[PDB]
């Protein structure tokens, strides 16, 4: 019944030293039934990364919408959109459906190409921006993720250390959530290289 | 000349030529006569045929049990205006349980025709109407011009050669007004009036059209052998 | 859809030999609070019609304005506005009935019960009812609200059918109406002692009586009533 | 919450003869346990030798009759004063009723007159516009009281011929106007006895080739 | 009324021509020449900027060559403002298609859509047509490399090599002479510049008076790259081909 | 330029008068009404011998009891026929009966003057509407783009109309049979047509109470043409 | 909205805008339609003023409206796309609501109706296009060939041509086409269609397009070489 | 309606759909084909609320057929599935949504690969080796998870499908009156007339 | 209500009961639940009488207009679809209509079931209404394609009788129709009271009931 917990799923993002990380589980379900173990929830538009949790049809719809808008942005501006600017675009787009909203929990992550500054942001389903310094969490195991992140996280972690921290935050949160899991992906993002890693986890 | 291209243009002398041209269509139309007493009101109309194989175009239209009219000019425009009268008569009955006064019916026709004379795109109505009726203030006869001008009269005539019938009624004024409680004699006066506008042709059985309304007489139209009595 | 706020109670009326009588009290109630004591609920239209209204007062005032505008509109381009083409009771009623039924059909009613009393051009008595549902009916006696339950029985003893109308005089009819208003004051908790009464006669015209009071009341027997059963003191 | 509907009681009865038709109805109008009027006409002459009655919610009933009377008027205007036949009137009324399919006229409607062969005709309608020609129909409050009696006394249902014992039916002999009026009066007298919303008066409209005639009879006023 | 002042932009002449379309084409014949040449391994778009100034900021300027998406580009001849209205509509159409089908829009489908918009202004609405002619250079996986043109009438056709704007008669003759089917991009680059150099109304063809672009599969492995040439890169290719 | 709904100084609508000129250029259509039925006949007038003449549909059914023939800009007639068919069937839906021929004709004519600046111009086609009803019997109407309609005992429209009408003036009487009317239409069509009349370039039809509206076969018409030739050679 | 009456009557009873639309058709490239005993062939002229054309991607002159019906035209190319799109939409709309594909006559009647509508609607001009619509009705082996024009009139033809110099090729068809015995085979029908275009075309190279439509949705377009063989055989018989 | 299954094997896609249609307490039909051919190499099966299913399917069919005629080209299964998804995502926020779940089985002639897409009435799309809607997956997925290989033949796919139907027929309370099976491959669409 | 229709060798049979109810009260003994759309088309009725009458008489309007435009009679398939599309517009608005469109066209006999949801099903045999389960029992055990017109008429008649007996909201009388390639043929009104006793004696059935 609750649109935000029909399909299940989670997303988490973290900042590090001259880097950011964003990770998600791979489950898509119909309440108790697991349907897909390849439903990735992280997308990217140039160097800006967007993770979306919640109702799967809206996840897909919003990805297609932001691809649409960022491609036009680039044609007109003659440059790729930056994380700070994209964050405002997400907020604007969600609030235009104030009284008929997309049932989603978006998360933005990336590095500004000019300043080199790491950036993350989270939103509620209607556009409110949470621009955190440390981490952002979203999904059906957000309570679990808050507990993991708040204890495991420390500032200025190196990319390969940040990977371990965010991976363990996701994995152990997902293993205490019935509607999350069935695989996981982690993106490690630096100013001009991005690595993508699929994690091995329990498949129940 | 340069000021007759549309209805929205006054001439330098303050004339509206499109309205005047619409008035001209009435003069080309077949003659019709209207007259009344204190008890009854009568319409008499000379119907026109296309040829010997054709029927004679109907001239008189019923609007309500107590009201109707005769036409001269563009017949489709008379159908539009009579349809409007039917609706207005009917609105009065359904909403107010009230028969529509003939004078108010004239005011409504005036205002409807006027809107077509002041706006761009449209055109004036190309027909003249003679409305008869019996209401709470007795018998009535109205003359409608598509300029918007509506006039209450004892008697009148419109159409081709209508001046002959109009002069006759102007002489007979004192006589026919007194024909109270005698429908046949009032019709006779109307048939004699319309006869003053005839040339070459005469009143035959499928040529003549008569209508009457009065104190205890609903608006009824007489055609065919029903008017042979008056020929 | 709404709810009535400030309300007026019964309107009562009856036919007699030469015309009609209609009456209604001067109260505007606010639930159980008897808020407004100077409200006129009989509204004359010309010199041949009186419209009596019960129910929501804000809607009554709206109807009052429609009738006032109806008189203004009828006079337009009408040389016989004060003669043959004056407003008739039947015209006024049919107009209101049309409005009431249209408003109920849009699910936004005028929350009223209305009685139109008057005399026609030919001298015929007119008395017809209409309410928020657009329901209409006519009878020798008519009453709204509590009046329907208490007044009608009393008034029907005077005029039980159509043939009793010519046998009923204006003195007898007014006496019955005034008695009914007293009975309603005894028994209706949303009534007042002060009321208005209107007579429309085919000979003497419209007589509008204001500031009438219920009088000749029986209360003395109350002194002997003690307790609710066994109490003697 | 505002309820746009109400119940004004009343009962109506239509019977089709061989060369005539009757449409009867009581004259009592009510709400709940009160009488509004002892004489409020419910059966109307609509012109063209057609009679009509819309029983149920009086406001919707008056509106429908008013609109049909209007439809007859415009039928004359549009089709050269042609007489509206009873079958054509019936089909027209269906479309008047179904225009408010999603906010219906709350009435059971009956019309009566003569068909195009001069025979008696009665048509019966439900609130949403289903209709059908019938020989006999009671409508309204006491409809369930009256119809069985008419099945028995008009169509001779469950009646057989003495001596045969169920083998031969009672033959369906035609009824005169005097005979039909007797059955109408007894139907309403019986309905008045057992139904509180029926009483005060009975008004009958009789339709023949000569026109529309009226008859009135007193009913019990309690 | 208003009828008095109506030019009636959407009517036939007695000969069966559309007045405004013909006059719009007359306008376009005075615009800077744009050339498109299709090769087996890519497409070339070359175009001449109209009598420029030394104080014009060229590196940030764009009047001829526009990007519709990553696979499709256009060369413009006519009113630039009119072209930008249509260009933005085409960019939206391409994105609508991509959102609906999750595939890049086939070149012809985009061309047909823009050409239908142009057609509409010639048949209804009472408005003047767009005074623009496009050369579409694009790639998809059905027909590969494609060149199209559209004009104010809304009519469009496919080409191996084509010119629009000024001196198209002379330009088309030169292209028809030297073009061959087995031609390559580097050769087509040379043909385009040589044709402009001969047809130009200017005294000499220089880098500051040109806009240039290529669409190549010369992108690392099975994919397509759009290259809008920079002022310095146009200057280099002019020296390479031996024009300056 | 000038308004589409403009009156001339003589009191006529320019556009209506000009549409009448287009109708004069149309192929001939003739209608004759009798007490046994109404006959409708038309000139097909194929522009080329390769044009399959049976695809030329200038006589049309509106209802079982109403037929229609056309002359002028025949493409304009299609929406008029569509309205007529809809009006006829809709009335049957509302009133469980056939619609009167006059009422049908009036409904078609109500479209006529719905033009201005609704459609942009009047219709450029005239219609002969023939039918039967119980009230007024066999009827023939001429529906013009002016919105006017006249009833006729016999009527011709199109290019050879005034010549045909003069011929119909002399030939028509109130005791004509259906067979006599059929031959009379064929006779007058043959007189005004450019090409020689045969079963392929001319078409007949009729409306009777019993059988309703029927378009005649080319074989049936061919026999009536042969019957016509012999009776003209008989004196 | 723009409501201006562009198509109006003139004093002599002509609608000039509709007549000028026919002049646009006269300017268009020649199109021809010939129906045999068991097929219909549509021939189309391609003007050779335009070389360096890409014939793979250039809009073809013959368009499929459905799997069993085709449409060719003469006149304004841009105008023809609007009629084709509407026709294609109506074809699918008919299948969806009636569960049968359109008949050739029905599709023609619809396209002709659209053309007519644009001659008495405000703010629009007539289509400068005449069409040839051909095909076979579902579960029918009788060939169908219709023609439409800007005014909105339509009719069936044993053989017909439209466009520039159509007067000449119609002259040819009128003397060469026999109704009692139409082209019995596909070869004879194509040969007669190519012959008719050779009266007008110029060179028989890439200037002639041929599309054969057979019953039961069997539609194919001939290639350059296949047509060139007809062109070769015709002239070799002519040298005598 | 009730049951729709799909399986993508080596060189084809197999769709199985139940034959039953029930009105009230009565089974009106036991031979209903819950499928529509969208294009020569694309088949869509459907299940959901009465009426909406066929209406939606035929509407999609008309749109794809219109595209095919306009471009003289067959859309890829992926492109068709995205079009269908958008229509359902559009529909879910409408005044009255179309309550329809679909499986789209297609053979991509360009890539020479079979493809199966599962889309629910919300517009939730997933590409799968095998799929189902409603309760069907609850009974069948354990068998498919165990036995499925990507290199299976069409015949092996049918045998695994028979095992799924047998399990459904054993453990489902509802009688769905067997299934119609159709195969989508490089040669087009064909029906298995004996199952 | 009980209606049935089935295809067979010599066309299609259509049979219906005649009862109409308002709660427990039997409001009509003799309603006509079959509409004669045209000489080759029939439509049955179950559900709300107003909806059945209005929308099927509106269907006949549309089928007549089809004949005038095309000069050809409409197919059973096309007619059934027009009706199902009407239902789809008022989808959810509360209409109540269950009907079978019976006829003979170029493909031979045709039979389609249509309901208020927009459902449209082609088939050999259907039955609708409160008493359809009883009719199906008799139909399923006795139906063959090899039936004669006489036996087929009796089967449909006997099937309605079965339902009229057991179902409280079915009864009154049986209306029979037989659709051929030369058009439908009415086979009369049959009172259930008289038919029940007649069938009981001649067939020997309904032993449980005393007569
Ligand atoms: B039948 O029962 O479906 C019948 C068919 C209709 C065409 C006459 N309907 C009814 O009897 C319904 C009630 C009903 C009973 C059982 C199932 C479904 C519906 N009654 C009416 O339609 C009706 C209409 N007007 C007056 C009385 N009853
Ligand atoms: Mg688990
Ligand atoms: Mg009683
Ligand atoms: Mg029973």
């Amino acid at each position: 019944s609750d649109p935000s917990s029909i399909n299940g799923g989670i997303v988490v993002a973290m900042t590090g030293k001259d880097c950011v990380a964003i990770a998600c589980d791979l489950r898509l379900g119909s309440q108790s039934l697991g349907v897909s173990n390849k439903f990735e929830k992280i997308f990217h538009y140039g160097h800006v990364f967007l993770g979306i949790t919640g109702l799967a049809t809206d996840v897909t719809t919003l990805n297609e919408m932001f691809r649409y808008k960022t491609n036009l942005y680039k044609l007109k501006e003659e440059r790729a959109i930056e994380p700070e600017t994209f964050t405002q675009l997400v907020s604007s787009s969600l609030y235009e459906r104030r009284f008929g909203p997309y049932f989603v929990g978006p998360v933005v992550a990336g590095i500004n190409s000019k300043s080199g500054k790491p950036f993350i942001a989270g939103f509620d389903l209607i556009g409110c921006i949470d621009e955190a310094k440390d981490f952002i969490v979203s999904g059906t195991a957000s309570d679990q993720l808050f507990g993991m992140c708040e204890s495991l996280y420390e500032p200025n972690l190196e990319p390969e250390d940040l990977f371990e921290t965010i991976s363990q935050a996701l994995l152990n949160a997902a293993d205490r959530d019935a509607l999350s899991g069935w695989g996981a992906v982690v993106y490690i993002i630096k100013k001009d290289e991005v690595v993508k890693r699929y994690l091995k986890m329990r498949q129940d | 000349n340069n000021y007759d291209g549309d209805t929205v243009t006054f001439s330098p002398t303050g004339r509206l030529f499109q309205v005047e041209y619409a008035l001209e269509a009435i003069k080309q139309g077949s003659v019709t006569v209207g007259l009344r007493s204190n008890t009854h009101a009568v319409l008499v109309a000379l119907k026109r045929n296309a040829d010997e194989l054709s029927s004679y175009q109907k001239k008189i239209i019923k609007c309500d049990e107590h009201m109707g009219l005769s036409l001269a000019g563009l017949a489709p425009d008379a159908r539009v205006l009579s349809n409007y009268l039917r609706q207005q008569c009917n609105y009065s009955s359904l909403v107010f349980n009230r028969k529509l006064a003939v004078e108010r019916a004239g005011h409504l026709l005036c205002d409807k025709a006027q809107k077509n004379t002041q706006s761009y795109g449209g055109r004036p109505y190309g027909v003249g109407l003679l409305i008869i009726g019996y209401d709470k203030s007795g018998a009535h006869l109205l003359e409608f011009q598509p300029s918007g001008n509506v006039t209450e009269l004892y008697g009148t005539a419109i159409g081709a050669r209508s001046q002959g019938a109009k002069t006759y009624l102007e002489r007979t004024l004192d006589t026919f007004i007194k024909i109270d409680g005698n429908p046949d004699e009032l019709i006779k006066a109307g048939v004699e009036a319309i006869s003053q506008s005839l040339r070459d042709e005469s009143l035959t059985v499928d040529n003549l059209s008569i209508a009457i309304v009065g104190k205890d007489t609903p608006f009824t139209i007489y055609d065919g052998e029903a008017v042979a009595k008056y020929i | 859809t709404q709810q009535p706020i400030v309300t007026g109670t019964s309107v009562i009326s009856m036919k007699y030999d030469n015309g009609v009588i209609i009456a209604a009290d001067n109260l505007g109630s606010y639930g159980s609070l008897l808020r407004f004591n100077g409200v006129e609920r009989l509204i004359p239209v010309g010199d041949n019609t009186v419209v009596g209204i019960s129910g929501d007062i804000s809607d009554m005032q709206h109807i009052e304005r429609l009738l006032k505008d109806l008189v203004t509109e009828n006079a337009y381009d009408n040389p016989l506005a004060d003669a043959e083409e004056a407003l008739e009771p039947s015209y006024i009623f049919e107009y209101l009935a049309t409005v009431m039924y249209q408003r109920r059909s849009k699910m936004n009613p005028l929350w009223n019960a209305i009685i139109v009393a008057g005399v026609q051009s030919n001298g015929d008595q007119f008395l017809r009812y209409v309410n928020l549902l657009g329901v209409t009916y006519s009878s020798p006696t008519l009453a709204t609200g509590f009046g329907a339950h208490m007044a009608n029985p009393l008034l029907r003893k005077v005029v039980d059918r159509e043939s009793d109308i010519p046998k009923t005089t204006v003195q007898v009819a007014e006496e019955a109406i005034v008695n009914a208003m007293r009975v309603l004051y005894y028994r209706d908790a949303r009534s007042s002692r002060n009321f208005s009464l209107a007579i429309i006669d085919k000979n003497t015209g419209l007589t509008f009586k204001k500031n009438l009071q219920v009088e000749n009341m029986k209360w003395d027997f109350a002194k002997d009533i003690k307790g609710y059963g066994t109490q003697k003191i | 919450q505002f309820n746009p509907y109400g119940d004004n009681g009343g009962t109506i009865l239509g019977i089709a003869g061989e060369d005539f038709a009757v449409l009867a109805g009581d004259t009592r109008n009510i709400t709940d346990y009160s009488i509004n009027s002892r004489y409020e006409p419910k059966v109307f002459d609509c012109g063209d030798n057609i009679v009509m009655s819309a029983n149920g919610f009086a406001a919707d009933g008056d509106a429908l009759v008013k609109r049909f009377k209007n439809s007859v008027k415009w039928y004359h205007f549009d089709h050269n004063d042609k007489k509206l036949s009873i079958n054509s009137a019936a089909r027209n009324i269906q479309h008047l009723l179904y225009s408010r399919r999603f906010f219906p006229y709350y009435v059971y409607n009956i019309i009566a007159g003569l068909d195009e062969d001069g025979k008696g005709a009665v048509y019966s309608f439900d609130p949403v516009g289903s209709y059908q020609r019938e020989q006999c129909r009671a409508g309204g409050a006491a409809a369930s009281l009256i119809m069985p009696f008419l099945d028995n006394q008009v169509n001779f249902k469950n009646q057989y011929e003495p001596g045969t014992n169920g083998k031969v039916k009672k033959p369906l002999k035609y009824l005169s106007v005097e005979e039909v009026i007797k059955l109408v009066r007894d139907s309403f007298t019986s309905a008045t006895e057992r139904h509180i919303q029926v009483g005060d008066g009975l008004e009958i409209l009789i339709v023949t080739k000569d026109g529309v005639r009226k008859e009135f009879y007193e009913l019990k006023r309690d | 009324g208003s009828r008095r002042y109506d030019s009636r932009t959407t009517i036939f002449s007695p000969e069966g021509r559309l007045y405004q379309v013909e006059y719009a084409l007359e306008s376009i014949s005075h615009a800077g020449t744009a050339i498109g040449i299709m090769a087996s391994d890519g497409i070339v778009l070359a175009a001449e900027r109209k009598v420029t100034s030394t104080l014009l900021e060229q590196d940030t300027s764009t009047e001829k060559l526009y990007k519709l998406n990553d696979k499709i580009a256009v060369a413009v001849a006519g009113l630039t403002a009119d072209a930008e209205i249509l260009i933005n509509t085409a960019r939206i159409h391409a994105q609508n298609y991509l959102k609906t089908y999750n595939e890049d829009i086939p070149v012809e489908i985009l061309v047909r859509r823009l050409s239908d918009i142009k057609q509409g202004y010639t048949q209804h609405g009472g408005l003047r047509p767009f005074g623009v002619s496009f050369i579409y250079a694009g790639y998809d996986d059905r027909y590969g490399y494609q060149l199209y043109t559209s004009n104010p009438s809304g009519n469009y056709t496919g080409w191996k090599a084509i010119s629009v704007g000024a001196n198209t008669s002379a330009a088309q003759t030169l292209l028809q002479m030297d073009y061959k089917d087995d031609m390559k991009v580097d050769d087509a680059i040379e043909l385009a510049l040589k044709t402009l150099s001969k047809t130009t109304d200017s005294s000499a063809l220089t880098y500051d008076r040109l806009e240039f672009a290529t669409i190549r599969k010369g992108a690392n492995d099975g994919e397509v790259y759009q290259k809008i040439f920079k002022p310095q890169e146009i200057k280099d290719i002019l020296v390479k081909t031996g024009i300056t | 330029d000038r308004g589409v709904s403009t009156f001339s100084p003589e009191g006529r609508l320019f556009q209506v008068e000009y549409s009448l000129e287009a109708i004069k250029l149309g192929s001939t259509a003739i209608g004759i009404a009798t007490k046994e039925g109404v006959v409708l006949g038309v000139e097909k007038r194929a522009t080329s011998p390769l044009l399959e003449s049976d695809s030329i549909e200038k006589i049309v059914e509106i209802d079982r009891h109403i037929g229609c023939a056309m002359s002028g800009l025949t493409a304009d007639a299609r929406s008029m026929i569509e309205h007529a068919r809809t009006a006829a069937v809709t009335h049957n839906l509302y009133y469980d009966e056939d619609i009167n021929v006059e009422s049908l004709t009036q409904s078609v004519c109500d479209l006529a003057l719905r033009f201005g600046e609704l459609m942009s111009r009047p219709f450029g086609v005239a219609l002969l509407i023939a039918g039967h009803d119980a009230d007024d019997g066999y009827q023939l109407f001429h529906a013009e783009p002016s919105g006017t309609f006249y009833r006729y005992n016999a009527k011709a429209i199109g290019s050879g109309s005034e010549g045909a009408q003069a011929e119909l003036l002399n030939e028509w009487h109130s005791s004509l049979t259906l067979k006599e009317a059929e031959l009379l239409v064929l006779k007058i069509l043959k007189q005004v047509m450019e090409e020689k009349l045969d079963e392929n370039n001319a078409q007949l039809s009729c409306i009777t109470k019993q059988d309703g509206f029927k378009i005649y076969d080319n074989e049936k018409t061919a026999e009536l043409i042969k019957e016509l030739k012999e009776k003209e050679a008989a004196e | 909205g723009y409501d201006r009456a562009l198509s109006i009557f003139s004093p002599d009873g002509h609608i000039f805008q509709v007549e000028y639309a026919l002049e646009a058709v006269k300017r268009g490239t020649c199109a021809v339609g010939v129906k045999g005993k068991n097929c219909v062939v549509l021939g189309c002229e391609r003007r050779s003023t335009l070389k360096l054309q890409d014939t793979r991607i250039t809009p073809s002159k013959v368009s499929k409206i459905d799997s069993h019906v085709v449409l060719s035209f003469s006149g304004l190319n841009a105008d023809s796309r609007i009629l084709i799109e509407k026709a294609r939409v109506e074809a699918q709309s008919h299948r969806l609501t009636l569960e049968d594909p359109v008949t050739v006559e029905y599709l023609t009647r619809y396209v002709a109706g659209v053309q007519q509508r644009y001659t008495q609607s405000g703010g629009v001009r007539p289509f400068g296009v005449s069409t040839l619509i051909a095909g076979f009705d579902p579960r029918d082996d009788e060939p169908k060939l219709y023609q439409t024009e800007p005014s909105g009139i339509y009719s069936s033809w044993s053989a017909q041509t439209i466009g520039r110099n159509s007067k000449t090729v119609r002259e040819f068809l009128e003397k060469n086409y026999d109704r009692k015995e139409p082209p019995a085979t596909v070869e004879e029908c194509v040969k007669l269609t190519v012959r008719s275009l050779l009266e007008v075309v110029q060179t028989g190279a890439k200037n002639i397009e041929i599309t054969v439509v057979k019953p039961d949705s069997d539609i194919v377009a001939l290639s350059s070489e296949e047509i060139n063989q007809y062109v070769t055989q015709i002239e070799q018989e002519k040298q005598e | 309606m009730d049951i729709i299954l799909g399986i993508r094997v080596q060189d084809s896609v197999i769709l199985a759909s139940s034959k039953a249609v029930t009105r009230g307490i009565s089974v009106l039909k036991d031979s209903d084909d819950k499928t529509r051919q969208l294009s020569p190499h694309t088949l869509m099966s459907f299940a959901g609320e009465a009426g909406d299913t066929v209406q939606f399917a035929e509407y999609i069919q008309a749109n794809i057929q219109l595209y095919s005629i306009r471009e003289d080209y067959e859309l890829s299964p992926q492109a068709v599935s995205s079009f269908v998804r958008q229509e359902l995502a559009k529909s879910i926020r409408s005044r009255r949504p179309y309550q329809v779940n679909v499986l789209i089985g297609g053979y991509d002639k360009k890539k020479n690969k079979p493809e199966l897409y599962q889309i629910d009435y919300l517009g939730t799309k997933v590409e799968l080796p095998y799929g189902a809607h409603g309760y069907s997956g609850f009974y069948t997925f354990s068998l498919l998870d165990h036995h499925y290989r990507p290199d299976m033949t069409t015949e092996e796919g049918l045998d695994l499908l028979k095992l799924c139907v047998q399990e459904l027929e054993k453990r489902m309370p509802m009688d769905f009156k067997g299934v119609i099976v159709k195969i989508v491959d490089k040669d087009g669409i064909r029906q298995v007339d004996d199952f | 209500t009980t209606t049935l229709a089935f295809k067979f060798q010599h066309g299609v049979i259509a049979a219906v009961d005649s009862r109409a109810s308002a709660g427990s009260y039997i409001s009509a003994l003799r309603v006509n639940k079959v509409i004669e759309i045209n000489p080759y088309l029939l439509g049955t009725m179950s559900g709300c009488a107003a909806d059945c009458q209005y929308w099927e008489r509106l269907l006949a309007k549309e089928c007549r207009l089809y004949y005038l435009r095309n000069g050809e009679r409409i197919s059973v398939s096309a007619a059934s679809k027009l009706l199902s599309n009407m239902m789809c517009q008022y989808r959810g608005m509360g209409l109540s209509m269950g009907s079978m469109i019976c006829g003979w066209d170029k493909k031979g006999p045709g039979l389609y079931y249509v309901d208020e949801h927009g459902t449209r099903l082609s088939g050999n045999m259907f039955s609708t209404g409160s008493g359809n389960t009883y009719a199906y029992g008799v139909l399923d055990s006795n139906y063959k394609w090899d039936l004669s017109v006489e036996d087929a008429l009796y089967l449909g008649k006997r099937s309605i009788l079965a339902a009229a007996h057991r179902d409280a909201y079915s009864g009154g009388s049986v209306n029979l129709y037989h659709v051929t390639e030369d058009g439908w043929i009415y086979h009369g009104n049959h009172d259930v009271g008289e038919l029940f006793w007649k069938v009981k004696e001649e067939e020997g059935s309904f032993n449980n009931v005393i007569g």
